[PDB]
RNA sequence: AGCCAGGAUGUUGGCUUAGAAGCAGCCAUCAUUUAAAGAAAGCGUAAUAGCUCACUGGUCGAGUCGGCCUGCGCGGAAGAU
């Protein structure tokens, strides 16, 4: 699973996930899996989708993961009362706003990339769409 | 003419007599038995060519006297003597193994005068040329 | 009968058909492919 | 050879622009050259269809405002974050 | 979309492979006759045998196809007096 090699701090405030995305254009490949929805992608989800794409294209073309899970998510364990410090870091998420290109791909035909992105999308908790590299 | 009653396309080296083992059970299953090619196939093998496989039709009958009309050995076999090479594929494009001319392929074509329904010399010429550029020996022109 | 929330044409002979408000897949070829949405 | 029919727009700002995009139009701007910039409104579907072609981003375009032709170039495009729509185009006078 | 014929030849192209001529699998993915036929997509065969399909001629005599953008709806949808 992806996670920062180091972080400045172990734990982050929950924060909010308002706003539209920044990395909105296909900037590295020919095709992209854009996020229509708003949510968080765990590192496990990103990895599951990546395995799905990579296996679908059969080690062909090339894949960019435009999102990195850099936010630690704490959980409290079972049977633990509500106070007494922040929970432990269990997993890492990328916050995803609408418009975020999540994955990019090239070196494949558009039909194959559409299939691969469909498999990956099925791995993911947010609604996605298939986008193409845009001239300007 | 008659409708295509029943037939099998499986044939082996001609010069060697009684070619039962290399075919075996395919032909002797529906209409035509074993010992009816140590003469008839040989009665037609001599006047054409010895020592190279020659495919033939077997259009069987209820009357047990099946009609056979043969074809000239295909380019599947012939383009071995003229090129001087036995090997075909394996490395046709990785590093060429066979060498033939256009004239010898044209020769292999002309010997096949009625071998198929063709009216143009150049058509059959490039047909054999395609056959050669397929199996893996570059025709030299 | 495959009762699924996701019913799909599983091959060329499958057909989606809506019967009595239920999406079904009927396959002339493969009876395994027949599906009901539910 | 792309010909785009545009209207100068009096309303500007975020409310007016969102109202435009709700009416299936979208704002654009023409700047560059020597004249003052010209804020226009464009029919969204026609321009979207046009800009589906790479020549739209390469060639000189013609924009007709008040029956008057302006030779421009599509120099910047704002798209919807996730919908296949256009938010805005900058046209530089060509 | 139906219905009527085809759906080929070189070819069995091959390399392989316990068995692959269209299919454990790896290439070339070319030519011929063509109105049209893939070096073959699903089956199917012990590989072959074989059912199709891709594609083209006739009958038919108006639309037809499937993508995106949207409204509303459909399934997904099981609990206890
Ligand atoms: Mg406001
Ligand atoms: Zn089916």
């Amino acid at each position: 699973m992806l996670q920062p090699k180091r972080t400045k701090f172990r734990k982050m405030h929950k924060g909010r996930n308002r706003g539209l995305a920044q990395g909105t254009d296909v900037s590295f490949g020919s095709f992209g899996l854009k996020a229509v929805g708003r949510g968080r992608l765990t590192a496990r989800q990103i990895e599951a989708a990546r395995r799905a794409m990579t296996r679908a294209v059969k080690r062909q073309g090339k894949i960019w993961i435009r999102v990195f899970p850099d936010k630690p998510i704490t959980e409290k364990p079972l049977a633990v009362r509500m106070g007494k410090g922040k929970g432990n870091v269990e997993y890492w998420v990328a916050l995803i706003q609408p418009g975020k290109v999540l994955y990019e791909m090239d070196g494949v035909p558009e039909e194959l990339a559409r299939e691969a992105f469909k498999l990956a999308a099925a791995k993911l908790p947010i609604k996605t769409t298939f986008v193409t590299k845009t001239v300007m | 003419a008659k409708k295509v009653q029943a037939y099998v396309k499986l044939q082996v080296a001609a010069g060697m007599a009684n070619p039962s083992p290399p075919v075996g059970p395919a032909l002797g299953q529906q209409g035509v038995n074993i010992m009816e090619f140590c003469k008839a196939f040989n009665a037609k093998t001599d006047s054409i060519e010895k020592g190279l496989p020659i495919p033939v039709v077997i259009t069987v009958y209820a009357d047990r006297s099946f009609t056979f009309v043969t074809k000239t050995p295909p380019a599947a076999v012939l383009l071995k003597k003229a090129a001087g090479i036995k090997s075909g594929s394996g490395k046709p494009n990785k590093d060429k193994v066979g060498k033939i001319s256009r004239a010898q392929l044209q020769e292999i074509a002309q010997t096949k005068a009625a071998d198929m329904t063709g009216a143009d010399i150049e058509a059959m010429t490039r047909s054999i040329e395609g056959t050669a550029r397929s199996m893996g020996l570059v025709v030299e022109d | 009968m495959k009762v699924r929330a996701s019913v799909k044409k599983l091959c060329r002979n499958c057909k989606i058909v809506k019967r009595d408000g239920v999406i079904r897949v009927i396959c002339s070829a493969e009876p395994k492919h027949k599906q009901r949405q539910g | 050879m792309f010909t785009i029919n545009a209207e100068v727009r009096k309303e500007q700002g975020k409310g007016a622009s969102r109202r435009l995009r709700a009416a299936n139009k979208f704002p654009a701007i023409i700047y560059g050259g020597k004249e003052a910039p010209l804020a226009i409104e464009l029919d969204h579907d026609k321009v979207m269809n046009m800009q589906a072609k790479a020549e739209f981003y390469s060639e000189v375009l013609t924009i007709v405002v008040d029956g008057k032709e302006i030779k421009v170039k599509a120099q910047d495009v704002q798209r919807h974050p996730y919908k296949p729509k256009l938010q805005h185009i900058d046209f530089v006078r060509a």
